């Protein structure tokens, strides 16, 4: 009857880039969802397959909390049946997704004046990612018939770019902290 | 990605010593460099980390007042300076990277 | 969506002089996706600048990019005869969009 | 300072077919959105482009409450950038949608034992709908090179089919009442707040 450590995921001082996304495992604890929901500090809080106000009265065998930082225009891609560089090459939800996605503007925390190139995304891949796949590979991407062998140049590029987050960026171009709650034997996470 | 440190150091008590930690392969100011200490017959012990952009160091309790993390972004080189060496500071010293809170301590 | 507004529509200068082509974006835009292209009469476009200020290979020093936010400028330091063509600018959110094009002719 | 007639849309006794959806136009009233979402009576309450809890502290020029009936399987399609027979031929949300989608199971109200065929959807159409397009044309769909002239038969079919809602249908094959709240912008003055 211990509480769930959600405050350790959301209120974490620093997050991870979307291509190396984080996954916390939640078990053997109780969670008050509508308290996060009544928080009213988020810009997006959209679930699928269930209701946010009915959440408190449910259980699951396991709950997974996935967190990263993307860009305002790309939050729309963290949803079932979506396309784009983030949805295809970084983080994909299955069509039968039965969870919630949460986001808020984080320009205050995650953008440096000269430029905070700490956050990265995958830009060049040969095929989309499976649902909940994670690709950390930094192998040089081969766009030509001639192979690369870990040497950049023509037809051989680094598959990762950096987000350019400046405080003067456009709102769509600002950094947004995202959290995803997946819902899934006896149950250990209730309310 | 590569990390190569400086050579062994013999010093008397009260002396000082500066270890270096060159890197190669990636963008040096993108990621965090942190230090770990392994005394003889003990476990690993986390010392702290320095932000490679802002320079802000963080010292875990016990490594404050005589230890200095520093950088030279002109040569992608992290450094560890210890003032007023004691006999008990005898240990192996590792520099290491942090992809993320996830990829924490991936390269040594 | 993003909409690009080049000015002026027709820029007239003699060989040697300095050309300042303007591209205007309808909203705030990342300097990391903005390219310049050159199109001589009857030829496919040529990539000149990418990102915002980076010369693509094969492009001489006389070309140089700049700008941020909503205004960006292509700059031809010293014009040459083969530089008299139409110049387009690109931006890109979910998908590419181009500008109307600036014609650069002899004065 | 009059309260909005959200009760008149949500608590309406009979709803519409999905191909012929309604647009109650909301104007000149105060809306307590937080009264609606804490209702906990909805199996789907998924906004886009705005936060449900931050909604009380906001204003818009016009609020459009679109309401229709579909099955639970198709509730997923009442979203931006969806495909499927409802999303394509009946009710399409724009990829820049900035409102809320609300849904709740209606098998108690909207299903008769012998079968209730009152509700309908559009099964055949030559192209997808534009965002917020309503198509009420009952014109015989032409499938061949040979025209129909209002006579059913081969390659000539009625464009509309009927939902078969029975209380013993699967939960996905059960009726779900949808209310779609579309929010506009300012520039022009505002009339709906909280
Ligand atoms: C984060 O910290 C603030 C301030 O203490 C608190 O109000 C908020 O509830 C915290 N969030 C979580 C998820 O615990
Ligand atoms: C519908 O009627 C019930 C019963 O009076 C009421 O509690 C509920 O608030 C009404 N719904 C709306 C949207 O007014």
């Amino acid at each position: 009857t211990n509480l769930c450590p959600f405050g350790e995921v959301f209120n974490a001082t620093r997050f991870a880039s979307v291509y190396a996304w984080n996954r916390k495992r939640i078990s053997n604890c109780v969670a008050d969802y509508s308290v996060l929901y009544n928080s009213a500090s988020f810009s997006t809080f959209k679930c699928y397959g269930v209701s946010p106000t009915k959440l408190n009265d449910l259980c699951f065998t396991n709950v997974y909390a996935d967190s990263f930082v993307i860009r305002g225009d790309e939050v729309r891609q963290i949803a079932p049946g979506q396309t784009g560089k983030i949805a295809d090459y970084n983080y994909k939800l299955p069509d039968d997704f039965t969870g919630c996605v949460i986001a808020w503007n984080s320009n205050n925390l995650d953008s440096k004046v000269g430029g905070n190139y700490n956050y990265l995304y995958r830009l060049f891949r040969k095929s989309n990612l499976k649902p909940f796949e994670r690709d950390i590979s930094t192998e040089i991407y081969q766009a030509g018939s001639t192979p690369c062998n870990g040497v950049e140049g023509f037809n051989c590029y680094f598959p990762l770019q950096s987000y350019g987050f400046q405080p003067t960026n456009g709102v769509g171009y600002q950094p947004y902290r995202v959290v995803v709650l997946s819902f899934e034997a006896p149950a250990t996470v209730c309310g | 990605v590569q990390l190569v440190q400086s050579g062994s150091e013999l010093k008397k008590p009260g002396a000082s010593v500066k270890v270096s930690c060159k890197a190669s392969g990636y963008t040096f100011t993108t990621y965090v460099m942190n230090w770990v200490r392994q005394a003889p017959g003990q476990g690993l012990e986390w010392m702290g980390w320095i932000n490679t952009n802002t320079g802000n160091p963080t010292y875990a309790q016990g490594f404050t007042g005589r230890f200095v993390f520093s950088l030279d972004t002109s040569v992608s080189t992290a450094s560890l300076q210890i003032s007023s060496l004691k006999a008990e500071d005898t240990a192996v010293y590792y520099c290491s990277c942090e992809i993320t809170t996830l990829g924490g301590m991936d390269v040594w | 969506e993003i909409v690009l507004t080049q000015s002026p529509g027709t820029l007239s200068l003699s060989p040697g002089e300095r050309a300042t082509l303007s591209c205007r974006a309808s909203q705030s835009v990342s300097s990391s996706y903005l390219a310049w292209y050159q199109q001589k009469p009857g030829q496919a476009p040529r990539l000149l600048i990418y990102g915002a200020s980076s010369r693509a290979t094969g492009i001489p020093d006389r070309f140089s990019g700049s700008g941020s936010g909503t205004d960006f400028t292509l700059t031809i330091s010293r014009l040459e005869p083969e530089d008299f063509a139409v110049y387009y600018c690109q931006q890109y959110g979910s998908s590419p969009t181009f500008g109307q094009g600036t014609k650069l002719e002899i004065k």
